[PDB]
């Protein structure tokens, strides 16, 4: 507040469907392009998810939808 | 944290900004160039990704500015080309987790 | 996922 998109991180207790949430909020707040925002996503999302639903979301595999990771977490 | 590489040029000048940082800096898949000038919110400009070095950029520096990085030495650059006024602005380089440095000024004249 | 699908998830 304001805080980078580069550092939000899935915390270890924090369920998906907030991390995601803190995600979109904090990448709305950012001054940027809607190019380098899909970008952002893109690249720190998943990423960024922590250690445990990343093996989960990186086994649905590229294309996944949001609704497929918050089904599977 | 050293950020350096700004100062002051007429438009349609040249500066290359260095972001020479840790090791733990460097563990960072992205990286960036954030953009604030006097009284506004700060911009991410440029951004850069380990692996493949795939980058993305704002509009309004596309065809002029260049983000590179450099593994071997922990430094992050910025080639700012074809500098207009309007890029009047307090230059810092972020990457995950790391902490915000000093900045460094780009004047742009005219 | 892409800023636009998250924009299209919460409207």
């Amino acid at each position: 507040s304001p805080t980078s998109i580069l550092d939000i991180r899935q915390g270890p207790k924090e369920p998906f469907r907030d991390y995601v949430d803190r995600f979109y909020k904090t990448l709305r707040a950012e001054q940027a392009s809607q190019e380098v925002k899909n970008w952002m996503t893109e690249t720190l999302l998943v990423q960024n998810a922590n250690p445990d639903c990343k093996t989960i979301l990186k086994a649905l595999g590229p294309g996944a939808t949001l609704e497929e990771m918050m089904t599977a977490c | 944290l050293v950020e350096s590489g700004g100062g002051l040029v007429q438009a349609g000048g040249s500066l290359r900004l260095s972001c020479a940082a840790s090791g733990s800096f460097f563990m960072s898949n992205v990286m960036a160039w954030y953009r604030q000038a006097p009284g506004k919110a700060r911009e991410l400009i440029a951004a850069i990704r380990g692996g493949d070095m795939s980058t993305v950029y704002d509009d309004s520096v596309k065809g002029r500015f260049t983000i590179t990085r450099d593994d071997d030495k922990n430094i992050l650059y910025l080639q700012m080309n074809d500098l207009k006024p309007e890029d009047t602005a307090m230059y810092y380089c972020k990457a995950s987790g790391s902490s915000w440095g000093q900045g460094t000024q780009v004047t742009v004249s005219s | 996922i892409t800023f636009e699908d998250l924009l299209d998830y919460y409207g």
